[PDB]
C-alpha cells in the first residue's frame, strides 16, 4: 500500500512523541513557545517534563542510526519479495550483527548510500509495472526472434499482426508471456484464465495468411483452424482497426466478425444491468429472472 | 484436452457466501468411449460450444474483477435492498389530545378522532443505516461464478496459476489455514 | 432453461425437440403410416420439460397449514367450531383438499 520502505522505518524506529534527540527543530518549536495551535503548552508542565526536555534541546544527544537504517534496508528487500516475510526477523538479526562486527566510518556512510537508491533508483521497480517487460516485451521479443518471417502469401500482413501483438502486452500491465517447456504462452492476467499456447497459433496460421476465402463458408474450420487461434484471435481484437487486415482475407472474415462480437456484448451488458434491476423494482421471481433473461441475449 | 476442457464449475459456500474452491465438471460428460469417428467429431463439436457460450454468458454477466473468488466483496458490487420508505399514519396527535383530557374527560376506545381536526402522518427510512459487505447471496452466486472455461490449462509459473481452484486456499494469505 | 448446457442436452434429446420435429420429416411420414404393421415410435426418446417458470414461489411460503379453532360449544349431543381460513393475498385453494 506504501510507495517507500523508508518511510516504515521511520514509522517502526522513531519516536512517536517530539524529542530533542532526533526532532530538535520541531522539540525546540514548542519549548520558546512559538506555535500556532496550542501555543501556551509547555509552561503549564512541571519541573518533571521541562528539564527532561529543555535540557535536551540546548545540547542534544549522540544516538545511533545503525538500528535504524538496516530497517531502510531488511524492509526494502521483504517489499520486492528478496526474503520472506516469515525470516526478516533473522536476517536483522543477521545484519545488525553484520555491520556492527565490520563497523566503520565507511560502512556508516555506505549503508546510507543505499537507503537511497531504493528510494529514488527503485522508480525501475515503478517503471517495469507500466511498461511490463518483467514478462511481456524482452520475452516475446525472444518469439519474434523464433517465428519465420518468410511467408509466402500474404507478406505485409503477416509483420503487422505481430505489430498489433506488441501493442497487446505493452498495452496491458497485467498480461505476460514465458518459457515454460519448448513453447511459449501467453496468459491475459495474472490469477487468469485463457492461455493460449502461442507456440501452437502461429504454426497454425502459417501457411493460411492468404486465402482469399468467400462469405459463404463457416463449419469448415474444424479440420483447419485451432479454438485457442481462435481465441488468440479474440485477444487481439479490440486493438485491431480496420486497417490491419483490411476485408478479404479470411482473417477479415475473422477479427472483423470477432469485433462485431465483441461489439454485442458492450452494449447488451449495459441492456443486462437494465434487466436485472427492473426484476426488484416492479416484482419479479429472482429465480426466473435470469432465465428468460438469457435466452433474450444469447 | 488442452484445447476443449471439460470448464471448471464452482461451488457455493452458504455460510461465508464466498466461492467454495472449483473442480472439474464431473457429472455431465458424454460417454464417447464407444464411438467411431463420425461422433467424437461431434461430441467435441458440443463440448466446443458449451465452452464458448460460457464465454458469451462470462461477459454479459459476471462482474469484471481482477480477484476471482475475492475474500472481501466491496458495498457497490452486491446488491443491496432499498425498499420504500416506511409511511408511518399516526392515529392522534397528543398536542390538543392531552388539552382534552387536562379538561377533565377521559378518553377510550380507538375524522380518525371528532375532537381533533387534524392528523399528521411520517414517513421515515427503511434501508439500513450502512450498505452491506463482506459476502455476496445465493442469487449474486447464481449472476455471478458462472464455470469457467479455462484453456490450455496448468501451463505457467507458480503464482500464475489460479490458485482459488484449490477448494482450500485463503485468497488473502497465499496458504491453506489448515488444522492450526 | 440453463444455456451453459443446452446444446450438450438436445443432442442427446433431453430437452429441445420431439420426435416429430428432429427427424427428418420423410421418416416421420413412413412410421406414422404404418403402426399396425412394424410400430415405429419406440425407440425414438420423446422428451419432456418442466415449466421452469410459475411454479416456484421464493419467497417462503407453505405447502400444508393446520388451522385451530376460536371456539367451541360442549353441548350434550352437538359440538360446534368456528374457524379463520385466510391466506397472504396470493394463495389460492381447491377447498376440497
Amino acid at each position: 500500500q506504501q510507495v517507500d520502505p523508508a518511510m516504515l522505518a521511520a514509522l517502526q524506529s522513531q519516536p512517536s512523541g517530539v524529542t530533542p534527540s532526533d526532532d530538535w527543530a520541531a522539540a525546540m518549536d514548542r519549548i520558546l513557545a512559538l506555535t500556532t495551535r496550542n501555543p501556551e503548552a509547555f509552561r503549564q508542565q512541571p519541573q518533571a517534563n521541562r528539564f527532561s526536555a529543555i535540557l535536551e534541546a540546548v545540547v542534544p544527544s549522540r544516538t545511533n542510526p545503525t538500528h535504524e537504517k538496516v530497517l531502510a534496508i531488511v524492509n526494502a528487500l521483504t517489499e520486492s519479495k528478496a526474503i520472506r516475510k516469515d525470516e526478516a526477523g533473522l536476517i536483522y538479526n543477521a545484519l545488525l550483527e553484520r555491520v556492527a562486527r565490520y563497523n566503520s566510518t565507511n560502512v556508516q556512510a555506505n549503508l546510507d548510500r543505499l537507503t537511497t537508491d531504493v528510494r529514488e533508483a527503485v522508480a525501475q521497480r515503478e517503471r517495469f509495472m507500466h511498461d511490463t517487460n518483467l514478462g511481456s516485451q524482452v520475452a516475446l521479443n525472444a518469439f519474434l526472434s523464433t517465428l519465420p518471417a518468410n511467408v509466402p502469401r500474404g507478406q505485409e500482413d503477416y509483420v503487422s499482426f505481430i505489430s498489433a501483438l506488441r501493442l497487446l502486452v505493452a498495452e496491458v500491465p497485467q498480461s505476460e508471456v514465458y518459457q515454460s517447456g519448448p513453447d511459449y504462452f501467453f496468459q491475459t492476467s495474472r490469477q487468469g484464465l485463457q492461455t493460449v499456447n502461442l507456440t501452437q497459433a502461429f504454426k497454425n496460421l502459417q501457411g493460411m495468411w492468404g486465402v482469399r476465402a468467400p462469405v459463404g463458408d463457416r463449419a469448415t474450420i474444424s479440420s483447419l483452424l485451432t479454438p485457442n487461434t481462435r481465441l488468440l484471435l479474440l485477444l487481439i481484437a479490440p486493438f485491431t482497426n480496420s486497417s490491419t487486415i483490411s476485408r478479404d482475407s479470411y482473417l477479415g472474415h475473422l477479427i472483423t466478425l470477432y469485433r462485431e462480437a465483441i461489439g454485442q456484448t458492450q452494449v447488451d451488458e449495459q441492456t443486462f444491468q437494465e434487466i436485472t434491476s427492473v426484476s426488484r423494482a416492479l416484482g419479479q421471481q429472482d429465480t426466473g429472472s435470469l432465465e428468460a433473461t438469457l435466452n433474450f441475449l444469447l | 484436452s488442452k484445447e476443449i476442457p471439460t470448464p471448471y464449475m464452482w461451488s457455493y459456500q452458504p455460510q461465508m457466501g464466498l466461492a467454495a474452491g472449483a473442480s472439474q465438471d464431473y457429472s455431465s460428460r458424454m460417454n464417447w468411449l464407444s464411438a467411431g469417428p463420425h461422433m467424437i467429431g461431434r461430441v467435441n463439436g458440443i463440448r466446443a460450444t458449451r465452452n464458448q457460450i460460457l464465454l458469451e454468458q462470462a461477459a454479459l454477466t459476471s462482474t469484471p474483477r481482477s480477484q476471482l473468488n475475492p475474500p472481501n466483496w466491496p458495498a457497490v458490487q452486491v446488491y443491496q435492498e432499498n425498499p420504500a420508505p416506511t409511511t408511518v399514519l399516526l392515529p392522534r396527535d397528543a398536542e390538543a389530545e392531552v388539552q382534552m383530557t387536562n379538561s377533565g374527560a377521559q378518553l377510550a376506545g380507538g375524522g380518525r378522532s371528532s375532537f381533533t381536526p387534524r392528523q399528521a402522518y411520517l414517513t421515515l427510512q427503511s434501508s439500513s443505516s450502512q450498505p452491506r459487505s463482506g459476502g455476496i447471496g445465493t442469487l449474486q452466486f447464481v449472476e455471478e461464478f458462472v464455470p469457467s472455461v479455462y484453456f490450455n490449462p496448468f501451463s505457467g509459473a507458480p503464482g500464475l496459476y489460479p490458485d482459488d481452484f484449490i477448494p482450500n486456499y485463503d485468497a488473502v494469505s497465499e496458504s491453506v489455514d489448515g488444522y492450526d | 432453461a440453463t444455456p451453459s448446457m443446452m446444446p450438450q442436452w438436445s443432442y442427446m434429446h433431453i430437452a429441445g425437440q420431439d420426435a416429430s420435429e428432429y427427424l427428418s420429416p420423410g421418416l416421420v411420414q413412413f412410421a406414422r403410416a404404418t403402426d399396425t404393421y412394424f410400430s415405429l415410435g419406440n425407440k425414438f426418446r420423446n422428451p419432456t420439460v418442466a415449466p421452469t417458470h410459475d411454479v416456484t414461489t421464493d419467497r417462503s411460503q407453505r405447502l400444508t397449514l393446520r388451522f385451530v379453532p376460536v371456539d367451541r360449544e360442549d353441548t350434550a349431543y352437538s359440538y360446534k367450531v368456528r374457524f379463520t381460513l385466510a391466506v397472504g393475498d396470493n394463495r389460492v385453494l381447491d377447498m376440497a383438499s
